[PDB]
């Protein structure tokens, strides 16, 4: 759910969402990495953990539209960094 | 669609064919009608000159169009 | 009467097969046969060329299979290319480019069954990355000559190009025969290929060096550098105390500090420069 | 199995030949062909190649026609004067994969039980490299569909030969190159490295337009790797990371500092050289 | 004398094992095949010919040879399976007859029939009808049962050879003794 940019979280939030006692949390997640679906790493001493990548779902006909729109202004960054080089040092080689 | 050959003897042929013929069938043509084996003749139109494979489609051949022909002599 | 300005037009690809076939024989006259048509009195064109079954001594080699011939060259014909015979070739390693004895004679009888034969020789050994030798000939007439007649006609220029060698005089060239200008002729297809040989695909251009390994190098050079700014100080202190040449002459031995010190440069600069901007450019790309 | 793929330029020009003759037999597209080589430690070496008569009724699959006994006369008549050199695969012109190609390739295969296929596309409209590499495989599914027959890939470049760099450099003769040094690093390595990268990028997007129901979703598959793309892309440069980027720039940047100033002092010497004798000489000569 | 190109395209459906012929329609079929080639060769020695196979895809198993031994010792070892398909066959025999060797020899089509055809009229006419302006010649053995595919294949024949071209015949036959020994070397010379 998270976005990219966080993708880090407390117990707290957790044990609530799933509805268990905090002190059972960490097994749970060790779980979860032993298993091999979600890869990360913990941080005990504050109670915090991150999640750096997990495993790939199926999605519908309307959350692709969010692909395209992330990749189309991604491709025009790369064309206009392009001119720039391409132009400013058109004496070396064109 | 017709066709009109220009021989070396400047003796004019008419040819009533179809933009999808090629050009082996136009030359056989030319051998039923004056003789000449086929495989003596080479076409040639404008600069370009014209492979036996394939149709006069492919090259755009207009109406009436004026059309050389050039005999590739052999040692003797 | 022949004139002088008749080329010869050789296709590219068979000059790469004449060369892959004769940079194997390393010591031996290997031979083979060629294939193109006679477009005009001003032209011949050779399009193919191709191999033969064969054997030698050294001293000469021929052909075994005379069957092979005639079958290969009636097979092509299936796909596309009805071409025949023009002409033939062989290499010469090392020697230089002429005929001699034996190679007079397996030609003449070429040009009593055809007329305007060509015989090819290319040397292997002695061609760089520069430039290939290669040469075409073609017999004089069998004498009837004590006439004073002129081989050739000329109305150009264009056949008096070149300076023959001294090796091809000692064994005759103008007193047998004649040499004919080769000539190139490529298409756009190929020529487009040929400049794609050797590009490099782009997944390499954006990636960076190891900045490890990379310090390393640079730590390397700059202590490169102290010996020859010492060694520098001196030749500047000693110089113009003798005659001028007389600096060069009494230095083929130790090496002049100069021209090393100045190409360490041109070592941290385009590696430094290079390095930085590419990961200045892709910090920016991806994210 | 195969880990690269390796052509010399005689490969190269002799698919052009074939390309270009045709025309004095059909009309057709493409043309196919068999490819003779050699490979050690499971790098293979394609170094010669002669072409077969092939046709294909164009306006359907399943109809098409490849000579047998062609083939194995004509691999007789090589083999007789180069024994070094084996069947190991063939090759086609078409810019792109033919549905019926599977079929064609489970032919050959009765040669060569690895047989390979590289597509040598003659018209480029890019800038890029003329061949790829493809390799037969079996594939499971998830899904429970049926085992599949399909292609994969495998890297590909070209190589060289001594006594053909001489003929290639002897016929480069066409336009500029070499622009030396710091000139030919930022061209080969920045400009041409991102216009590829951006035609990529095109492609991608344009796969995504047909999924608005003119095509089915091909596959959850592709779009989990596409999701792994956007999840690795690098952290957003806004950390300590910046620090440690610092440090490197400016002990980059120092050396070069140095040798600019070695750069200048030389020219300064020079100059001395120049000024002295001229004036000498002149006073003399007067 | 003139000389011709010809390709055999045997028949070998699973109907093909039945026993209308005496031995089995398998060995009904292959004596026919040895004798017209031995009239093809004879009639001109440098006439060549060529081999095709009918089933769930067309296969072919030896491109125009001048020496007929060769197809003889393929044909053994093809078995009776799948259903016959009548169209893909003759177009993958047009094909390979443009490839002939000698441009100079004209061409003929030979096919044995012996199942049901699936097949659409519309689509003979107008494979038929093309094929007509190709200059190919086709020649139809109604070997088999004569039934059910009696009709499409006289009609087909007409269309092509019709406008009084009169080069493409039909010939069928009943249940009885050899094809070869009382059919084929009746009508004509061959076909």
């Amino acid at each position: 759910t998270r976005p990219a940019n966080h993708r880090q979280l407390t117990f707290e939030e957790i044990a609530k969402s799933a509805k268990i006692t905090v002190n059972e949390v960490e097994l749970l997640v060790m779980k979860a990495l032993s298993v091999g679906l979600v890869k990360g790493s913990i941080d005990e001493v504050d109670k915090r953990v991150h999640m750096t990548w997990v495993q790939p779902r199926v999605l519908d006909l309307q959350q692709i539209k969010g692909m395209k729109d992330r990749l189309e202004f991604w491709c025009t960054d790369v064309k206009s960094m392009e001119m720039l080089v391409e132009h400013q040092a058109h004496d070396i080689l064109t | 669609m017709q066709i009109f050959v220009k021989t070396l003897t400047g003796k004019t042929i008419t040819l009533e064919v179809e933009p999808s013929d090629t050009i082996e069938n136009v030359k056989a043509k030319i051998q039923d009608k004056e003789g000449i084996p086929p495989d003596q003749q080479r076409l040639i139109f404008a600069g370009k000159q014209l492979e036996d494979g394939r149709t006069l489609s492919d090259y755009n051949i207009q109406r009436e169009s004026t059309l050389h022909l050039v005999l590739r002599l052999r040692g003797g | 009467a022949v004139d002088t300005a008749e080329q010869v037009y050789i296709s590219s690809l068979a000059l790469l097969k004449m060369l892959k076939h004769g940079r194997a024989g390393v010591p031996m006259e290997v031979m083979g046969l060629m294939l193109g048509e006679f477009v005009d009195d001003y032209t011949v064109r050779v399009i193919d060329v191709f191999a033969m079954p064969q054997s030698g001594t050294g001293v000469s080699v021929e052909a075994v299979d005379p069957v092979f011939q005639a079958k290969m060259l009636d097979m092509l014909k299936q796909t596309g290319r009805p071409e025949m015979v023009v002409g033939w070739y062989h290499s010469h390693p090392g020697f230089g480019c002429w005929l001699s004895g034996v190679d007079i004679n397996t030609q003449q009888s070429f040009e009593a069954l055809s007329e305007r034969a060509v015989a090819v020789v290319v040397d292997p050994i002695q061609s760089v990355k520069g430039k290939v030798v290669i040469d075409a000939f073609r017999l004089i007439n069998a004498n009837m000559m004590v006439l004073g007649h002129e081989p050739r006609q000329t109305t150009s220029n264009l056949g008096h190009l070149n300076k023959p060698s001294i090796q091809a005089l000692i064994h005759g060239l103008n007193r047998h025969y004649y040499s004919i200008t080769i000539n190139y002729r490529k298409n756009e297809l190929e020529q487009k290929m040929l400049l794609n040989l050797h590009k490099k695909s782009w997944m390499e251009g954006l990636t960076l060096q190891d900045y490890s390994e990379h310090c390393k190098h640079n730590e390397s050079v700059v202590k490169e550098m102290l010996e020859l700014a010492k060694n520098y100080n001196k030749a500047v202190e000693e110089e113009d105390k003798m005659t001028p040449e007389q600096l060069a002459i009494k230095n083929v031995g130790k090496q002049d500090p100069k021209r090393h010190l100045e190409e360490h440069v041109d070592v941290l600069m385009t590696s430094n420069i290079v390095q930085c901007l590419a990961a200045m450019l892709d910090t920016v790309v991806f994210k | 199995a195969v880990q690269k793929v390796v052509v010399h330029p005689l490969v190269l020009l002799s698919v052009v030949d074939h390309f270009n003759r045709i025309g004095k037999v059909g009309n057709q597209k493409r043309v196919v062909g068999v490819l003779l080589g050699s490979w050690q430690k499971k790098v293979l070496d394609v170094s010669n190649s002669f072409a077969v008569p092939f046709d294909e009724d164009d306006k359907d699959d399943s109809v098409w026609f490849l000579d047998h006994d062609y083939l194995e006369n004509m691999y007789g008549m090589f083999k007789k004067v180069n024994a070094r050199e084996r069947i190991v695969g063939w090759y086609h012109t078409g810019p792109k994969l033919h549905k019926n190609d599977i079929a064609i390739n489970e032919l050959m295969k009765r040669y060569c039980p690895n047989s390979v296929l590289v597509i040598i596309d003659v018209k480029p409209k890019d800038l890029g490299l003329p061949t790829e590499a493809y390799i037969s495989v079996e594939e499971v599914h998830d899904d429970g569909t049926p085992t599949s027959k399909t292609f994969e890939h495998v890297t590909s470049e070209i190589g060289a030969e001594e006594a053909e760099e001489v003929g290639v450099e002897h016929l480069l003769r066409d336009i500029k190159d070499t622009t030396v040094g710091t000139l030919s690093q930022r061209i080969t390595n920045q400009v041409h490295g991102l216009k590829g990268l951006n035609s990529k990028l095109l492609d991608i997007r344009s796969y995504l337009e047909k999924v608005a129901t003119g095509k089915l979703p091909i596959n959850h598959q592709i779009i989990y790797q596409l999701q792994d793309v956007f999840n690795l892309l690098p952290d957003v440069s806004l950390q300590e990371f910046v620090k440690a980027f610092y440090l490197k720039t400016n002990d980059q940047m120092v050396v070069v500092y140095l040798a600019s100033l070695i750069r200048s002092v030389v020219a300064l010497h020079n100059l001395i050289n120049n000024k002295i004798a001229n004036r000498d000489a002149e006073k003399k000569e007067g | 004398m003139v000389l011709e190109s010809t390709m055999v395209c045997v028949d070998n459906s699973e109907y093909m094992r039945n026993g209308d012929f005496l031995p089995t329609r398998l060995q009904a079929q292959q004596d026919a095949v040895n004798i017209v080639c031995h009239s093809k060769t004879r009639s001109n020695p440098e006439n060549n010919v060529g081999l095709i196979t009918l089933a769930n895809d067309c296969e072919v198993l030896t491109t125009l040879t001048p020496d007929t031994g060769r197809i003889l010792s393929k044909l053994h070892t093809v078995q009776p399976k799948g259903k016959i398909t009548f169209c893909t066959g003759i177009r993958v025999a047009h094909l390979a007859l443009k490839h002939r060797q000698g441009k100079n020899h004209k061409m003929r089509i030979i096919a044995f029939v012996g199942s049901p055809v699936e097949d659409n009229e519309k689509d003979l006419v107008k494979l038929a009808k093309r094929l007509k302006k190709e200059k190919v010649n086709v020649d139809i053995i109604n070997f088999g049962e004569e039934e059910v595919n009696t009709e499409k294949l006289t009609a087909f024949v007409n269309t092509l050879n019709g406008k009084d071209g009169t080069g493409s015949h039909l010939v069928t036959v009943p249940p009885g003794p050899s094809l070869a020994d009382a059919l084929i070397s009746s009508p004509i010379l061959a076909g």
